[PDB]
C-alpha cells in the first residue's frame, strides 16, 4: 500500500478482468454390416466333421 | 554531555506560534511529483524543462 505524507490527498488503484474459454464436442460413428458370408464359416471352437 | 550545571542562570524553553495556511473553500487537489533541487516547506515549486520541481523564481532565460 502506498506511502503518503498526511496533508495530501491519496492514491487510486487499478484492478483487474475475465477471460472466457468456449468448447463444442466431436461426433463418432463407427458400424458394421453384417453378411451370411460373415455367420456361415467355422467359429473356431467348434468340432471337426459335423459343425 | 556528562557534567551537570551547579550555576545561577535563566533561559528559555521555547516560543510557540500558529502557522495558518489556509483562507478559504476552494477544493484541495494534491500530486506528487520528483524534485530536481532543494525544496523547503511552503516554498512555490515551478517545473523545469525535465519536469523536475525547480524552486520558483522569475527572471529566468
Amino acid at each position: 500500500a502506498p506511502f503518503v505524507a498526511p496533508n495530501v490527498q491519496g492514491r487510486v488503484i487499478k484492478e483487474s478482468g475475465y477471460n472466457t474459454k468456449t468448447f463444442k464436442p466431436a461426433y463418432v460413428k463407427p458400424k458394421h454390416v453384417i453378411d451370411p458370408n460373415m455367420i456361415i464359416p467355422r467359429q473356431p471352437g467348434e468340432a471337426l466333421g459335423t459343425g | 554531555t556528562s557534567l551537570p550545571n551547579y550555576l545561577a542562570g535563566n533561559g528559555d524553553l521555547g516560543s510557540w506560534e500558529p502557522t495558518q495556511i489556509f483562507a478559504g473553500e476552494a477544493d484541495i487537489v494534491t500530486e506528487g511529483g520528483a524534485a530536481g533541487a532543494d525544496i523547503e516547506i511552503y516554498q512555490v515549486i515551478a517545473k523545469n524543462a525535465a519536469g523536475a520541481m525547480v524552486p520558483h523564481d522569475p527572471t529566468a532565460t
